[PDB]
């Protein structure tokens, strides 16, 4: 039915002296996506 | 007491002595243990026997304390440890609520009651301290730490007052030099504790009280007056004395206007000005305050302004 | 800045020459404290008469300099009175500690040619103060030299006006403390303790702090005698066993109440907070059936959002978490509060007062009653009825008649929630309940003077002016010690538009203090506090300022609550002003900053702290690498935003800094701290 | 036959300015009594 592989744990360091980003709040929250915190696609 | 010998003779004694506010000194050849306790014979201390120089100084502010943990093991508990906290509430009460706990070793105590009187008493010690300090001749050689104290001093209001020694230090030149500690009235172990004055319950300081007369005069017309004469608002001084000033702020004006208590006369009242408002039902709010700045009832009321009479000649 | 009297300007120009005067107000310890009576002294060489008020000359020997800066801590100032005067001698000795917490006033007063005051503060035309505060020590050093002059010298230490945030001020839920009950000593008796008139007669906390453990046996209507549902698979036979309907039965529940007195808190935004159960209890005859009354927050409240049940909300925060347990709504992005139960499909919305919500899910049903705190609100209609009845087993069990809920059980100034659980095979115990509730409703004062508390607010400079200005649980500071324009200045300061992000990036809107999904609502800073009034009102009010990094100094009397900030018209100083003295020092190296730790809660999840880094990459490339932390308090944050913005803010700012230090004469008398300086000195190109 | 219903925990805290009583050991030792710490019925 569903299988599941996990590994690693989501980084919460940010780098603020980039603009601000929805990704960040996607990323930090524990949502489904493709990137880093500082880039992060949330499907 | 369980003692463990692991720990090093000095703080195994250390631990024993905390438990009942003792003190073990050893000056002469002498292992003597004493305790704060109150005694009938001190030793006779004039200002004049004393070096010249003395020191007085207060410490009740650092000191104050109204409340205790106390981590006792109650044997009903499986000799498990109960976190009990004892406070004083009236202690708190002078304090402004503010929590002042002191550190009580309520190790080897397993009698609850015990623990709480030790806690109450060290509690109700800690609520008056003074350290008074000078400086000794010879002649009085041996004064132990805790020994008890009568020193006279006819410059202050001492009569033999009581003191306990705290601090005794000898030298070579036999100058011995003290430093005291004094202590609030019947607050020892030895002592009788009962307290019989204290039914009398302190009063509140309520020392503002609001105006006798504030009316609102509207000005009539016919008269040339001022121009633009809204009216002017006045009332008798407030009948708390020591006031700087008084003040009075229109229903839709930010601040408040303010009078100055400049005539110190009874029975005079004191007009404050409004010019230049609609005439309308304005809330009126005569807020009062005195020196300290604590503020009196305020007069809440709404009285249809009249609309200024004898108005300014056309500007141009 | 406190700006003087033009007058006072131009005298202290014009004058080379002025006769200062300190006056001091001190208050004597007496019985019949209404009957305060004060004792006045100056160091002038004669007697100054101010506002009626004798200032008897002599006595003071001298008096020490007042200090304040940008943190804020409680300064302290010793002034000395000359020991050779029998009666201060006396009065140090023999009360010097039935002297402690007793008012002081010192004013600096200049002297015109003629004797007379020269009206310096504009706001009373009189002296300017100096300083104000408690007495909180003493000490006396009697000093004698055979063959030489003697000395005696009294010194009296005093702490400043922030002495009175040393306080505890908060409603505590004790019926004696609430309605100002007289410490009882044998018998109980009323005094006048009460914050308002008006508590003594409210018994709402009433049960409050008792621990009703016992093992008591109830009638429960059922299970004894009558039909019962059972046939048998034979047509004729029957189940001549009769029960499962209402006929008494004994039943023994082991309940156990522990309800305790912990202080209510106070919160400014939307932030979740726990229940204090005030009132516990059981119908008579069904045990399953138990009411518990929760206290939350206080005065006056916009609403409560949602209700935690044992860590699950009755709202599902996204689409996911609807299919793990039963909801109602989405948080996500409807962001839709606790009042779509009773209007389905609703807009968002706070409750409303006096308004019962059906919870229904499984394991059982939870009927919950919304009572905002108000400063004048009935008593809860539903237990007055309940009373009416004898319906609660302890009301019968210790014997108590209509008045075990009467109407005189009024909880006034409280957002207290009744909540009847159904106690079932599958909710088996009463769970600790948790609600998200919205601020205290807090004054915004426009500038033209109309103000306006029909909501809550996110402003910090307003949430610090009403905790500042509330004698029921916060510091009892009358607004007349306050200047409105500037702090309305320094508001609007603290409500400038951040274009760092847009409003469609934060999802959880509703719940981070957003009224509005449309409306511009990105101020720069926004505090969602939950006051906690266990602790001192100083810790409340510093944790408040280290939010915004502003900062409250209150010197010649006036409260300013200021922040770092750019200013257009700086007080300008010249070298040749300074008396010459001039020290520039170099503090970048020791404060240089490169990241900043966030431990924020995060509403998107069930309340709990995000461990989250802010680091400037930049910085730590300029530092080597280095990591260089400084401690932020994120506490009262749960915009990331927000967040994210103030630590940036502080790393920019902590990347360029020097202390310069000199003096200045008398004529610049009034300069606050965090005020705007514009030296000017050509030797170093300034 | 047997149910029990529990809510919140025994308050610690004592006032030592009142007299001692005894209500004051039951309630500290989980007591089946009404009252609170500083006047406790211990049935």
């Amino acid at each position: 039915t569903t299988q599941y592989l996990t590994l690693g744990e989501r980084q919460k360091n940010v780098d603020v002296s980039m603009q601000a980003s929805s990704g960040e709040l996607s990323y930090l929250r524990g949502d489904k996506g493709i990137g880093n915190a500082n880039s992060f696609v949330p499907r | 007491t369980i003692l463990d010998t692991s720990e090093s003779v000095f703080k195994n004694v250390q631990g024993i002595l905390e438990s009942f506010g003792g003190a073990i000194n050893n000056l002469s050849g002498e292992y003597r243990i004493t305790v704060e306790k109150y005694s009938t014979n001190p030793l006779r201390i004039n200002f004049l026997d004393t070096y010249g120089d003395l020191d007085l100084s207060d410490t009740t502010g650092r000191n104050k304390f109204n409340s205790v943990q106390a981590s006792l093991v109650d044997p009903a508990l499986s000799w498990k440890t109960n976190s009990i906290t004892f406070y004083n509430s009236k202690f708190k009460e002078q304090d402004k609520g503010l929590d002042k706990k002191l550190q009580l070793s309520f190790a080897n105590i397993t009698n609850y009651y015990t623990a709480r009187s030790y806690a109450d008493r060290e509690l109700k010690k800690s609520r008056y301290s003074r350290t008074l300090s000078f400086s000794v001749p010879y002649k009085f050689i041996g004064i132990e730490p805790n020994d008890p104290i009568a020193f006279t001093y006819e410059r202050y209001g001492w009569k033999d007052k009581f003191f306990l020694v705290d601090e005794v230090e000898n030298t070579r030149d036999g100058k011995i030099n003290l430093v005291l500690q004094e202590y609030g009235e019947d607050v020892f172990i030895n002592s009788e504790q009962v307290d019989n004055s204290g039914n009398d319950i302190p009063d509140i300081s309520n020392n503002v009280l609001p105006p006798r007369d504030f009316k609102y005069t509207p000005t009539p017309g016919g008269v040339v007056g001022a121009i633009g004469k809204n009216g002017e608002l006045s009332w008798l001084p407030s009948l708390t004395n020591n006031v700087v000033y008084y003040s009075i702020a229109h229903s839709g004006h930010v601040n408040p206007y303010i009078v100055q208590q400049l005539e110190n006369n009874p029975n005079e009242r004191m007009i404050q000005e409004i010019i230049g408002e609609p005439a309308g039902l304005a809330i009126f709010e005569l807020r009062a305050v005195d020196i300290n700045g604590r503020r009196s009832s305020p007069v809440t009321l709404s009285v249809d302004l009249n609309s200024a009479k004898n108005l300014s000649v056309v500007s141009n | 800045m406190k700006k003087i009297l033009d007058s006072a300007k131009n005298y202290l120009n014009t004058h080379d020459k002025l006769k200062t005067a300190c006056l001091i107000a001190l208050e004597l310890p007496s019985s019949s404290g209404s009957a305060a009576t004060y004792i006045y002294l100056t160091d002038y060489f004669r007697d100054v008469t101010y506002n009626g008020i004798l200032y008897r000359s002599g006595k003071v020997k001298s008096i020490s300099s007042h200090k304040q800066n940008r943190q804020l801590s409680i300064g302290s100032l010793s002034f000395t009175i000359t020991g050779t005067a029998e009666d201060e001698v006396l009065k140090l000795v023999q009360n010097g500690v039935s002297f402690l917490d007793r008012g002081i006033t010192i004013h600096q007063a200049i002297i015109n040619e003629e004797g007379n005051i020269l009206p310096v503060d504009p706001d009373t035309d009189g002296p300017l103060l100096f300083f104000r505060g408690r007495i909180t020590g003493g000490g006396i050093k009697d000093n004698v030299n055979t063959s030489g002059i003697g000395t005696s010298v009294i010194t009296w230490n005093c702490s400043n006006q922030f002495y009175d945030f040393d306080r505890v001020n908060g409603r505590y839920t004790d019926d004696a403390s609430h309605r100002g009950l007289e410490v009882v000593n044998g018998t109980l008796q009323p005094s006048n303790g009460a914050k308002r008139p008006e508590y003594q007669e409210d018994y709402g906390f009433f049960h409050s702090n008792k621990s009703t453990t016992i093992l008591a046996k109830y009638q429960v209507k059922e299970e004894r005698y009558k039909l019962q549902s059972k046939k048998k698979l034979f047509g004729l036979s029957r189940s001549y066993s009769l029960k499962k309907y209402y006929e008494t039965v004994t039943k023994e529940v082991d309940l156990d109440f522990n309800l305790a007195a912990k202080f209510i808190p106070v919160v400014y935004g939307v932030q979740k907070i726990p229940g204090i159960p005030i009132f516990a209890d059981t119908e008579l005859n069904n045990p399953n059936i138990v009411y518990v009354v929760y206290a939350f927050a206080e005065g006056e409240i916009d609403g409560f959002l949602d209700f935690y049940i044992g860590d699950s909300p009755m709202i599902c925060f996204d689409e996911t978490d609807s299919d793990t347990r039963t909801c109602f709504g989405r948080k996500k992005i409807v962001g839709d509060t606790m009042h779509r139960l009773a209007a389905g499909t609703s807009t968002s919305q706070p409750s409303v007062h006096g308004q019962e919500y059906k919870y229904n899910d499984g394991n059982g049903d939870i009927r919950i009653w919304t009572f905002h705190g108000k400063p004048d609100q009935t008593a809860a209609q539903v237990l007055v009825d309940i009373a009416k009845k004898k319906g609660f087993y302890l009301q019968n069990q210790n014997g108590n008649g209509p008045e075990y809920w009467d109407s005189r059980y009024k909880l006034l100034d409280t957002a207290y929630a009744i909540v009847r659980f159904t106690i079932n095979e599958n909710r088996t115990e009463i769970p600790e309940i948790s609600a998200e509730v919205q601020g205290k409703k807090v004054k915004v004062y426009n500038s033209d003077g109309t103000i306006k508390a029909d909501k809550t607010s996110l402003n910090g400079i307003w949430q610090l002016m009403d905790y500042l200005t509330s004698d029921r649980y916060g510091a009892d500071i009358t607004l007349d010690q306050f200047p409105l324009q500037k702090v309305i200045s320094e508001a609007k300061i603290l409500d400038i538009i951040d274009e760092s992000y847009q409003t469609s990036w934060q999802p959880y809107w509703r719940y981070v203090g957003w009224n509005d999904p449309l409306s511009e609502n990105r101020q720069i800073v926004q505090l969602n506090t939950i006051l906690d009034t266990s602790e001192s009102v100083f810790k409340n009010v510093q944790g408040i300022l280290e939010s915004f990094g502003g900062a409250i100094n209150n010197l010649s009397g006036e409260y300013r609550i200021t922040v770092e900030k750019y200013s257009t018209n700086p007080l300008r100083i010249n070298f040749l002003d300074t008396y010459g003295d001039l020290d520039l020092s170099d503090t970048t190296g020791r404060n240089k900053f490169n990241s900043v730790q966030a431990s924020l809660v995060d509403p998107a999840l069930s309340w709990k702290t995000n461990s989250i880094t802010f680091y400037n990459s930049k910085f730590k490339e300029q530092d080597k690498g280095l990591d260089k932390k400084l401690q932020l308090s994120f506490a009262n944050i749960t915009n990331y935003y927000t967040a994210r913005s103030y630590a940036d803010r502080e790393l920019k700012k902590s990347r360029y800094s020097r202390t310069l230090s000199f003096s200045v004469p008398y004529k610049f008398i009034g300069i606050e701290p965090n005020d705007p300086i514009a030296f000017t000195y050509e030797r170093y190109g300034w």
